């Protein structure tokens, strides 16, 4: 349900 | 942060700040007694 | 939250998400205090019961949302952890007494019209406002029933009592815990529920005009079941530890 969030916070 | 504390806390930018008030904070004040 | 209704844009500048990353779901609330530090509930982070233990690593601190799922771009800031403190006491295994955990940002954050932190009480403030009748406001995206919201809600309810929070559950309450709500006869409902754990229940002095942390949504039985009330975690009997650690691991 969530929307995706930008790649660099999650690394 | 601490107490009082951090400075600024707790005045919102678009309502304390701007001398606004939000659709039920005056619940809140109400329910403190009246301020009279 | 239940039966409580959308929050303004900027209402509560303070809350924060705690966001897993995989998978990708809204944890718990949390509060900014400060540019570098967050205040949550422990048990979002620890709770062996359900195998339940978070590691900085696992998570993400999302601040300045209105929307729940969405990411909201060029308003929110996401965070990563530095540190997580438990509080020592803390315990999971009989009524989450002292359920209360600070969390340290990787880097600090700016403010903006939507992230603002919110003060923490002094015992002045404790005295005069913590008192069975007056209303605080609890904040969150959890749930609407015991579906969820597309957006922050917000409800206001009164403290209540102390014997009577004590005499609605056959958990042992302790002075580090406040339980509010409306009594079954006082025809208004609203409660945090599942999803609010480690949210701010704030209130607004009278005096200087500043909103003030007062607890931290912690539990409850249900979700506004007529006769129960939830319980929020007593922020200012437990102010010198987040002082300790604050001033002994950073600000
Ligand atoms: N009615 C209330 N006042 C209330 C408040 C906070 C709550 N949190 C929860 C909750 C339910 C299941 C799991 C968690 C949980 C457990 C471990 C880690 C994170 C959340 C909850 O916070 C229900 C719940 C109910
Ligand atoms: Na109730």
């Amino acid at each position: 349900d969530f929307e995706e969030i930008p790649e660099e916070y999650l690394q | 942060t601490f107490g009082s504390g951090e400075a600024d806390c707790g005045l919102r930018p678009l309502f304390e700040k701007k001398s606004l008030e939000d659709k039920t904070e005056r619940e809140l004040l109400e329910s403190y007694i009246d301020g009279r | 939250i239940v039966e409580g209704s959308d929050a303004e844009i900027g209402m509560s500048p303070w809350q924060v998400m705690l966001f897993r990353k995989s998978p990708q779901e809204l944890l718990c609330g949390a509060s900014l205090i400060s540019d570098r530090w967050v205040l949550t509930a422990a048990h979002c982070l620890l709770y062996p019961p359900w195998d339940k233990n978070f590691t900085e690593n696992d998570l993400l601190v999302r601040i300045g949302k209105h929307s729940r799922t969405r990411y909201e771009r060029n308003i929110e800031k996401i965070s990563m952890l530095e540190k997580i403190y438990i509080h020592p006491r803390y315990n999971w295994r009989e009524n989450l007494d002292r359920d209360i955990a600070l969390m340290k940002l990787k880097k600090p954050v700016a403010f903006s019209d939507y992230i603002h932190p919110v003060c923490l009480p002094d015992r002045e403030t404790a005295a005069s406002l913590l008192q069975a009748g007056y209303k605080g406001r609890v904040t969150g995206w959890g749930n609407l029933k015991e579906g969820q919201p597309s957006v922050l809600q917000v409800v206001n309810l009164p403290i209540v009592e102390r014997p009577v929070c004590k005499d609605s559950t056959r958990i042992r309450i302790t002075d580090n815990m406040f339980c509010a709500g409306y009594k079954p006869d006082e025809g208004k409902r609203g409660d945090a529920c599942e999803g609010d754990s480690g949210g701010p229940f704030v209130m607004k002095s009278p005096f200087n005009n500043r909103w003030y942390q007062m607890g931290i949504v912690s539990w409850g039985e249900g979700c506004d079941r007529d006769g129960k009330y939830g319980f929020y975690t007593h922020v200012f009997r437990l102010k010198k530890w987040i002082q300790k650690v604050i001033d002994q691991f950073g600000e």
